[PDB]
């Protein structure tokens, strides 16, 4: 069940710096 | 971290803290990838430039943690390792290549929102992620400064190209390492720093929303220096030593 | 600068 956290993943909510990290992967 | 920010709750649920039980103080960070395996940089156990010699009885591993110097009651669930592993040809001597080391729980940790493990990349999520300019996260309680936090901090880097890591200093760079960082000239600043090490260098999966751990934070020269990077093992290439100790 | 951990846990 790795890497999907309880709080974000889960519950479809997003971190508040995650979009920089997808924004690079072009 | 050096120019990081404060992470929020339950952010990075595998990150977890290596405690000295006496004196009572933080080591290192490492990750948990499984109820009961953790995972670290060797020198962070075994070091004997610095007589750094740790054992099993000598620690403790807390997990679910968002304060540095709270016991965060209810939250944090702490345990007793039952084995330390540390890579057969780890190399403190010359650069600290194969910097890894499993560390297994006496008993298995329950997850929670607090509390939860992190993939490890299999060799086509490495081969896609793994690209100079792609961003990973690295998080840890350590130094704010080459000046402790309160809480776990965070900062967002960009891989650099191999060449570019060669370059900046003298030490020979293996195929087991990576560097991060922002150029000087990108002017933006962040890097691990004394206490993070052995943390987890970690990236989302744009194709299944997952969180991997790309690297683990292993050395650096000086904390956010200009024209200096952070290297970490490259967790992929050691990928089958690591599914070894856990099958055996 | 740590605050107490429970005795249990040592």
């Amino acid at each position: 069940d790795c890497g999907l956290r309880p709080l974000f993943e889960k519950k479809s909510l997003e971190d508040k710096t995650e979009r920089e990290l997808l924004e690079s992967y072009i | 971290i050096v120019e990081g920010s404060d992470a929020e709750i339950g952010m990075s649920p595998w990150q977890v803290m290596l405690f000295r039980k006496s004196p009572q103080e933080l080591l290192c960070g490492a990750s948990l990838i499984s109820d009961r395996w953790v995972l670290t940089a060797a020198h962070c156990l075994l070091y004997p430039p610095w007589d750094k010699n740790f054992t099993e009885n000598d620690l403790l591993v807390r997990i679910g943690k968002h304060s540095r110097t709270r016991y965060e009651r209810n939250i944090e669930k702490i345990s007793m390792l039952e084995k330390i592993y540390i890579h057969p040809r780890y190399n403190w001597r010359e650069n600290l290549d194969r910097d890894i080391a499993l560390m297994k729980l006496k008993k298995p940790v329950a997850f929670s929102d607090y509390i939860h493990p992190v993939c490890l990349p299999d060799r086509e999520t490495a081969a896609s992620l793994l690209q100079a300019g792609y961003k990973g996260r690295v998080t840890g309680w350590g130094n704010l400064k080459e000046g402790q936090p309160s809480v776990l901090q965070v900062v967002n880097l960009p891989i650099v190209e191999r060449p570019v890591c060669k370059d900046s200093t003298r030490i020979r760079i293996t195929d087991n390492m990576f560097c991060a960082g922002y150029k000087p000239d990108e002017g933006k600043r962040g890097d691990a720093c004394e206490g993070d090490s052995g943390g987890p260098f970690v990236m989302k999966s744009p194709f299944n929303n997952r969180w991997y751990q790309m690297g683990i934070v292993s050395w650096g020269e000086g904390c956010d220096r200009d024209g200096k990077y952070g290297f970490y093992t490259h967790v992929f290439r050691l990928k089958k030593w690591i599914q070894k100790v856990i099958d055996q | 600068d740590f605050e107490e951990i429970p005795g249990e846990y040592l």
